[PDB]
RNA sequence: CUCCGGGGAGGCGGCAAAUAUCCUUUGAUCCGGAGAUGUCUGAAUGGGGGAACCCACCUACUUUAAGGUAGGUAUUGCAACAUGAAUACAUAGUGUUGCAAGGCGAACGAGGGGAAGUGAAACAUCUCAGUACCCUUAGGAAAAGAAAUCAAUUGAGAUUCCCUCAGUAGCGGCGAGCGAACGGGGAUCAGCCCAUUAAGUUAUGUGUGUUUUAGUGGAACGCUCUGGGAAGUGCGAACGUAGAGGGUGAUAUUCCCGUACACGAAAGGGCACACAUAAUGAUGACGAGUAGGGCGAGGCACGUGAAACCUUGUCUGAAUAUGGGGGGACCAUCCUCCAAGGCUAAAUACUCCUGACUGACCGAUAGUGAACCAGUACCGUGAGGGAAAGGCGAAAAGAACCCCU
RNA sequence: GAACCCACUGUCGUUGAAAAGCCAGGGGAUGACUUGUGGAUAGGGGUGAAAGGCUAAUCAAGCCUGGUGAUAGCUGGUUCU
RNA sequence: UGAGAAGCAUGCUGGAGGUAUCAGAAGUGCGAAUGCUGACGUGAGUAACGACAAAACGGGUGAAAAACCCGUUCGCCGAAAGACCAAGGGUUCCAGUCCAACGUUAAUCGGGGCUGGGUGAGUCGACCCCUAAGGCGAGGCCGAAAGGCGUAGUCGAUGGGA
């Protein structure tokens, strides 16, 4: 595993109820993260550029939606989503 | 892997039916092949060749060993 | 830039492209979260990381 | 020939034809004169930046064709041709055959 | 009542997938008329 | 993204406005040339597979955990090397290294197979027609080509293509139909070798010449009337190696872009000629299972006919310069040529594509199926089939505000 | 005799709820039985306890594209003075 | 106005092209072909509104309530008209907001439009190891070419493996 891939891994954060509720509740943070990444690559990662120490990771993958502007259609892309756990109370 | 004489080249070639009321039908000419083995004192071995009565008589004519120098010139396994 | 990136040797080009991919992350979540209102430190960072690596490449 | 950003033209042709003015912005074969061809906008307001609506005047383009540069000295229109004088390109006037005065 | 069409991925693709039409020369000269005649889709 | 050249004030591709942050005379955007990077599938080539996915191994470096970087790992053919059975020498087999090939794409070329509808006022010989179609495989062209050829005053002189000869001579259930040659007029013109071996061709480098991939300069018009607007009316003027074309609020040589003309290249490409090195031509040295013959077919305008000549599936089979082939059954005399070994430009055929220009060609039911987000929507398991749909205004100046709802 | 597989009679429906059905009755229901998934056989061919039946709502020779603008002594049509 | 196909003048609309004379060339004249494409009639405000399990009232919101929401009664299924899985489909799932078109009526409602959310595995399934029918198949045998079959192998669940 390599810094130019760990500077890759991880996207950014999640904004919404149930992240904001699973991390006032339980101290569990939501990423998203590059499609192709793994959980020992988000381990790494976040433990490496946050400081924290993580217990374990849990991934979903969605599906992209398909909808219309106007006469044409598109489709977006698929989002992959991390559920990080820490340690007691951290971050 | 074909019906052609490894010392002539020939094959079956096609042609006509002709009858009495003149009918015209497709047909081919099939070459008189087979396999024979050849004793060759060179190398002390028999060497098996399909081959046509005509290329026997080639072969009768000219000796075994320049026909098969000239197949493995040509580049045939022989 | 490029003019005064020439002006450096192979290991300071290296560890300053280092610095840039790891400002170039700040960068990405910094804007994600919303306290970054300038985009165009993402869009030069970006650039010098393509610039170093080029460089690179015709030195080495 | 060219005109640019800040010369001093002259409409020669149009509703506006014999009015003069500093030129706003080149674009295209279009280009705005301060103070003429005014138009009348009727602007709804903008309901995220407030900025209640109104009428508001503003200029709108010419072709640049209906434009000619100004020569200040005998104050009539006139044609743009280049020079290399000493080592540099430079406009001159047609007629006279003089330096174009900068902005 | 049942009718003539009763999908199945699976058997849609072995028969008439892009795999099956290179396996014969009749299949490859089938994806060079429909690559002349310019499809956006090849296969199914 | 980088460098080199051009250019000189705006720019951040389009639908698609607004907005924000912004970049730029320390030279941006943009144009031309050369480089860097270039995920996955697909001949796909590490193994597999339901294309864009699953599973691996070996090295070198790197990590301390469960990995990362780069390289390699397909098959077949050829060559060298090593190893190696039945079987004693050997051969078969096996492996390593090096080289090459495979796939795609318009038409044209060459070769291997090859119909029927139809006409004959029915139909079988015949025709359609070696056409449609399938298969293999080249090149910028291919193929052919330097007489064992024609002619019949003893003359011409390799191949290819066009005009005549001529719908003639002939062939043909002598039906329907098929259909030459000799000679003459042109296009282009060229010959060179078989073991010490030629002309010619292909690569590489150098030299010279031309052409091409950005660009620069480039003349000359005013007044008046109508009008929303002048390029239009009326009156006078100027340039012309420039009165081609396009645009500008209606119809412009003199408003803009341009045009005639004159200049222009860091760097790269094509073509031409000349030198140097390769290599090819070039397993071949005057042509034997060959010419000729018997049987069955095919090709020649020529359907077995008085049927010469060419090719050969089958069976045979010479002479070899005091020799041999041809001159449309066959014989004699004359005339002419030398097969059974090779190479060779031009005149000829074609257009997926590039630049410029042109039309008594179309103008949205026309012209491509498609002027518009079209091989799309839609139909079909699939091969496949296959549309409709252009126009506000010169400029959004695209209707602030009030009223009914 | 239920499920399940069939299809003997009648009414209705026939521009249907349905390009073959509903309702009331009917037959087999441990067997030459019914059924899921995946495979094989391709057009003068396949398969058929045999009706010229079935082979994608198409069968005395499937569908698609080409020969092809097949041929038609037949029918229709053929535009101003 | 002329014998005709037709010609000429002018009012209104329209907003930029048209074209004498004499020659020249044709995609040169339509009512019919159960002709082709588009638009619009008559039938006619006619038939029908898709299982005869069934509805009634109070309050709410709303421009508008037989059909939406809450409440009180009534009725129907209950070896399926309930609860799951595979195949197949692909966002139809949840919340807010809107009612032009879609829903065989209206709709404030919706599987409709717009915006934003939502699928967490060492133990469930797939992937993976193993093979059946069958497919492909180094060499190989056969065939004008294209190709046919097949050995060693390699794939292939509807079956075996924590
Ligand atoms: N261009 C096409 C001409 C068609 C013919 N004319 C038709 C004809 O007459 N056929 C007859 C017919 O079939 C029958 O005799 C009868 N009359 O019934 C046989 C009995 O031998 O003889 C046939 N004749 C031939 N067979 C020979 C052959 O094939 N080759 C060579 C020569 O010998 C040919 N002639």
């Amino acid at each position: 595993m390599n810094n130019e891939r760990i500077y890759q891994v991880l996207k950014g954060p999640v904004f919404s109820e149930k992240a904001q509720v699973l991390g006032d509740t339980a101290g569990v943070q939501v990423f998203k993260v590059d499609i192709n990444a793994t959980k020992l690559e988000i381990k790494k990662a976040v433990e490496k550029l946050f400081g924290v120490e993580v217990v374990k990771v849990n991934t979903t993958i969605t599906k992209g939606k398909t909808k219309r502007f106007g006469r044409t259609l598109g489709r977006r892309s698929d989002v992959k989503k991390a559920y990080v756990t820490l340690k007691a109370g951290q971050d | 892997m074909s019906k052609v004489c490894q010392v002539t080249g020939k094959r079956p070639v096609v042609g006509n039916n002709v009858s009495h009321a003149n009918n015209k039908t497709k047909r081919r000419f099939e070459p008189n092949l087979h396999h024979h083995r050849f004793w060759l004192e060179s190398e002390k071995r028999f060497v098996r060749l399909r081959l046509t009565t005509k290329g026997m008589r080639i072969i009768d004519k000219l000796g075994i060993e320049k026909v098969v120098a000239d197949l493995r010139a040509q580049g045939q396994k022989i | 830039k490029t003019k005064d990136l020439r002006e450096k040797s192979v290991e300071e080009l290296k560890a300053l492209l280092d610095e840039q991919q790891l400002n170039q992350f700040r960068l990405r979540m910094a804007k994600a979260t919303g306290q970054l209102g300038k985009s165009h430190e993402v869009q030069v960072a970006r650039k010098t990381i393509a610039r170093i690596k080029t460089l690179l490449t015709e030195k080495q | 020939a060219k005109i640019k950003k800040g010369d001093q033209v002259i409409v020669i042709a149009g509703k506006e034809k014999g009015k003069q003015g500093t030129v706003l912005s080149v674009s295209e074969d279009r280009v705005k004169v301060e103070g003429l061809n005014l138009v009348k906008k009727h602007q709804k307001p903008n309901r995220v930046t407030g900025a209640e609506g109104g009428i508001v005047t503003q200029e709108a383009s010419l072709h640049i064709s209906n434009v000619a540069i100004l020569n200040a000295t005998t104050q009539k229109a006139d044609r743009v041709g280049y020079q290399v004088i000493d080592g540099v390109k430079t406009r001159v006037y047609k007629s006279t055959g003089e330096s174009v005065a900068v902005a | 009542m049942k009718r003539t069409f009763q999908p199945s991925e699976l058997k849609r693709k072995r028969v008439h997938g892009f795999r099956a039409r290179m396996a014969t020369k009749a299949g490859r000269q089938v994806l060079a008329r429909r690559r002349a005649k310019g499809r956006h889709s090849l296969t199914v």
